[PDB]
RNA sequence: AGUCGUGCGUCUAGGAGAGGGAACCCACU
C-alpha cells in the first residue's frame, strides 16, 4: 500500500522521500538512478526498496470507500 | 502461536540470578560462568580482555541455543589466581578503555566544527 | 533459406507462471516447473477490491 | 448499529424489521465498528 | 515409512517455537529435506513402552 | 540453513518483512426446515437451551 | 592514551571515524550496543477510536510504531516496566493523538508532523517526530478518501532495538579493517587476478599498500577499525555512539556489581 | 491617490458445557 516507514535491510527511513522521489521522476524527468541517488540513498538496500515499490493505496482509494 | 518472549531475552526472570559461578572439575582451578539474558556482545569482549592477561590461561564463550539469551564463560587460570579475580580486573579493564574511548571521541567531536 | 515463418518471440512459448519465471534457460526444466506450480501458492495482492 | 455499502447512513434499526437501506434499494446493510475501545501494539 | 529406519526414539526437548527441531544427521534416515516435510511425534503412555522405545 | 533452509532476519520480520493478513469470512443462513420455522440470529440467554 | 577516535568526516546522521589502539573484540561489542543496546522512544501502544480507511489497524499501528521520535533526553526517561504506574503514566511514556479525514475531491496524506503530543513532557525535548525531508512533511502514514475518518492515539515507551527494530537509533553501522589483505583473514576469490578482480576500498588509502619483498607480518593484530555511524534521526550519530558506549559500561558495571554481591 | 460597497447568526443545559456422512476438486512431503 503505502511505502514501508524503514529499509528492512538496514532500517533507514525511506518514507519521507517517495513523494520526493515521485517529484523527482515527474517534475525533473529524472532517471531512477540518478533521483534515488539524489535523495540520498546510498546502499542498494534502499533503492530497492524504494523503486521496487508499488502504490497500491492509491488503487484501493479509487473504491468509493 | 508460541513465539518466546521478546522481552524475555534481556529481562531476567523471576527466582533468576544474572550470573552462576560453579566449579569445573575437567581441569584444577577452571571455573564455570553462567551469564543469563546475554548476548556474544559481552562474553566476547570479556573473552578478549581475559585472554590478554598473562596470567589467565583459558577462557572460551559458548553459546549453548540461539532461542535461550545465555552463554557459559570457562575460565581458568595459574595455582594461586582466584578465577573471578581475573574477570573482575577484565572487567575494570574494559570499564578504563571505555571510558577512555569516550572521552577521546568527545574531544575529537568538540575540536571538529561539524 | 525459406523460413516462410517465423516467431514473434521465443519466449512467448512460456505460460503464465513459468514467464514470471527469470532466465528459464538458464534452470533446469524441473525447476521450471516446480517454480511454475509454486508460484500458484504465493501469497500477495490478488485484486484491488 | 448499521450502516449502508453506498449510501454509508447509519439506519439504527431494530428487530423485526427491514434489513434495506432506507435512502437507496441495496440492502448490504453493512455494520460499524465496535464502540468497545480496541488497542494495537506494533509488535 | 519406506525402510525401518523412518521411526525412532528420541529424547524430548522442550523449545519455545512452534516447529520440531532435530539433529541434522537423523535427516539422512529420514529422508528430510526441511522443505515443508510434516512428522509426527508419538508419546509412549506407559513404563513398559517407554522402556521398549529407549532400549529397542 | 542446512537442506535448503533459510536463515531470516528477526529485525526485518519485525520491521516489515514479509508481513501477512489473513481474511477468513464465515457464512450463515436461516434456512427454513417446515414453513412458518425459521432461525433467528439472537444471542442465547441459556433459557430453554 | 588508550584507544583514540579520528573523525575522518563528520554529518548531521551520518559520521566515519578511525579507532585505533582497540581490540577487534572491543569494536565489535561497541557496534553491536550501538546497534540494539542504545535506548530509543518509540511508539509502542495505539489505541483505536474511529478509524475507517482502506488499510487494517494492525497495519496502521505498525506503521506508527516504525516512525522515528525524537530521543534525546530518553535517559530522563524511565520504562514503564520500571517505575510503579497504573499505565502509562507521564513519567515513563508520551501521549500522541492522531486525527485526521478526507474532503470533496483531495486526498487526505497523513505525516509524521500530524501526530501531536499530548501527555506532560515536563520541559523534556523527547518524543517530537523526527523530520528530515525539504519538504519537512515528514514519513507518509496513510491516505485518507472523503468520508473515511482516523481518529487514534499513540503510547510510546522506553526500550532497545533488541526487543523490536523500532527503537533502532542507527539504519547502517558499516564497520571495516585491513582493507590490504595484511593479516591474510580473507582469501580473496580471484580467476584470473586477486587484485584486479577485487577493486581497492576507499579506506585502503588511508594505509600504506603492502610490499611483496617483506614476508607475511604472524604477529600483525587487527587495528585501524573504520567505522561509519549512520542515524535514522531519533538521535545523533554523536549521541548514538556516546550511548552506545555508556551502555556498554553499564553493562560492564552490572555485571561487577553481581559478582560482588554474590 | 486618499475613499467604499459587500456578509454572519439568533434556547441550551449466576453458574456450566461436546460434536456429520458421502462424493468431487485443488494442493503439500
Ligand atoms: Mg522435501
Ligand atoms: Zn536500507
Ligand atoms: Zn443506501
Ligand atoms: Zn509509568
Amino acid at each position: 500500500m503505502i511505502v514501508p516507514v524503514r529499509c528492512f535491510s538496514c532500517g533507514k527511513v525511506v518514507g519521507d522521500k517517495w513523494e520526493s522521489y515521485l517529484n523527482l521522476l515527474q517534475e525533473d524527468e529524472l532517471d531512477e538512478g540518478t533521483a534515488l541517488s539524489r535523495l540520498g540513498l546510498k546502499r542498494y538496500c534502499c533503492r530497492r526498496m524504494i523503486l521496487t515499490h508499488v502504490d497500491l493505496i492509491e488503487k484501493f482509494l479509487r473504491y468509493n470507500p | 502461536m508460541n513465539a518466546p518472549d521478546r522481552f524475555e531475552l534481556f529481562l531476567l526472570g523471576e527466582g533468576e540470578s544474572k550470573l552462576k559461578i560453579d566449579p569445573d572439575t575437567k581441569a584444577p582451578n577452571a571455573v564455570v560462568i553462567t551469564f543469563e539474558k546475554e548476548d556474544h556482545t559481552l562474553g566476547n569482549l570479556i573473552r578478549a580482555e581475559l585472554l590478554n592477561d598473562r596470567k589467565v590461561l583459558f577462557a572460551a564463550y559458548k553459546v549453548e541455543h540461539p532461542f535461550f539469551a545465555r552463554f557459559k564463560l570457562r575460565i581458568q587460570t595459574t595455582e594461586g589466581y582466584d578465577p573471578k579475580d581475573a574477570l573482575k580486573n577484565a572487567c575494570n579493564s574494559i570499564i578504563n578503555k571505555l571510558g577512555a574511548l569516550k572521552t577521546n571521541f568527545e574531544t575529537e567531536w568538540n575540536l571538529q566544527t561539524l | 533459406t525459406t523460413f516462410t515463418h517465423c516467431e514473434i518471440h521465443p519466449s512467448m512459448i512460456l505460460g503464465v507462471a513459468a514467464s514470471i519465471i527469470p532466465f528459464p534457460d538458464h534452470n533446469q526444466s524441473p525447476r521450471n516447473t516446480y517454480q511454475s506450480a509454486m508460484g500458484k501458492q504465493a501469497m500477495g495482492v490478488f485484486l484491488t477490491n | 448499529k448499521y450502516i449502508c455499502a453506498e449510501c454509508s447512513s447509519k439506519l439504527s434499526l431494530s428487530r423485526t424489521d427491514a434489513v434495506r437501506c432506507k435512502d437507496c434499494g441495496h440492502r448490504i446493510l453493512l455494520k460499524a465498528r465496535t464502540k468497545r475501545l480496541v488497542q494495537f501494539e506494533a509488535r | 515409512s519406506l525402510h525401518k529406519m523412518s521411526m525412532m526414539a528420541h529424547r524430548v526437548k522442550v523449545i519455545p517455537y512452534s516447529t520440531f527441531r532435530l539433529n541434522l544427521s537423523v535427516t539422512s534416515p529420514y529422508n528430510a529435506d526441511f522443505d515443508g516435510d510434516e512428522m509426527n511425534l508419538h508419546v509412549p503412555q506407559s513404563e513398559e513402552t517407554r522402556a521398549e522405545l529407549s532400549q529397542l | 540453513n542446512q537442506e535448503d533452509s533459510m536463515i531470516m532476519n528477526q529485525s526485518s520480520i519485525d520491521r516489515g518483512l514479509f508481513r501477512s493478513l489473513f481474511f477468513r469470512s464465515y457464512m450463515d443462513q436461516e434456512k427454513k426446515y417446515g414453513m412458518s420455522i425459521t432461525e433467528t440470529f439472537e444471542k442465547p440467554q441459556r433459557t430453554n437451551t | 592514551e588508550g584507544p583514540q577516535v579520528k573523525i575522518r568526516e563528520a554529518s548531521k546522521d551520518n559520521v566515519d571515524f578511525i579507532l585505533s589502539n582497540v581490540d577487534l573484540a572491543m569494536a565489535n561489542s561497541l557496534r553491536r550496543v550501538m546497534i540494539a543496546e542504545i535506548p530509543t522512544l518509540a511508539i509502542d501502544s495505539v489505541e483505536v477510536e474511529t478509524n475507517t480507511t482502506v488499510l487494517a489497524d494492525e497495519f496502521i499501528a505498525h506503521r506508527l510504531g516504525l516512525i522515528p521520535l525524537q530521543s534525546m533526553d530518553i535517559e530522563q526517561l524511565e520504562y514503564s516496566r520500571d517505575c510503579f504506574c497504573e499505565d502509562h503514566c507521564d513519567k515513563c511514556s508520551v501521549v500522541l493523538t492522531l486525527q485526521a479525514f478526507g474532503e470533496s475531491e483531495s486526498t487526505t496524506n497523513v505525516y509524521s508532523k500530524d501526530l501531536v503530543i499530548v501527555s506532560n513532557l515536563m520541559g523534556r525535548n523527547i518524543g517530537h517526530p523526527i523530520i528530515q525531508d525539504k519538504e519537512g512533511n515528514g514519513v507518509l502514514i496513510c491516505k485518507l478518501r472523503k468520508g473515511q475518518e482516523l481518529k487514534l492515539t499513540c503510547v510510546a515507551k522506553k526500550g532497545i532495538a533488541k526487543e523490536h527494530a523500532k527503537w533502532g537509533p542507527a539504519a547502517a553501522i558499516e564497520f571495516e579493517y585491513d582493507p590490504w589483505n595484511k593479516l591474510k583473514h580473507t582469501d580473496y576469490w580471484y580467476e584470473q587476478d586477486s587484485a584486479k578482480e577485487w577493486p581497492q576500498s576507499k579506506n585502503c588509502e588511508y594505509e600504506d599498500p603492502p610490499n611483496e619483498g617483506d614476508p607475511f607480518d604472524y604477529k600483525a593484530q587487527a587495528d585501524t577499525f573504520y567505522m561509519n555511524v549512520e542515524s535514522v534521526g531519533s538521535i545523533p550519530v554523536d549521541q548514538v555512539v556516546v550511548r552506545g558506549i555508556d551502555t556498554l559500561q553499564k553493562k560492564v558495571a552490572s555485571i561487577l556489581l553481581a559478582l560482588t554481591q554474590m
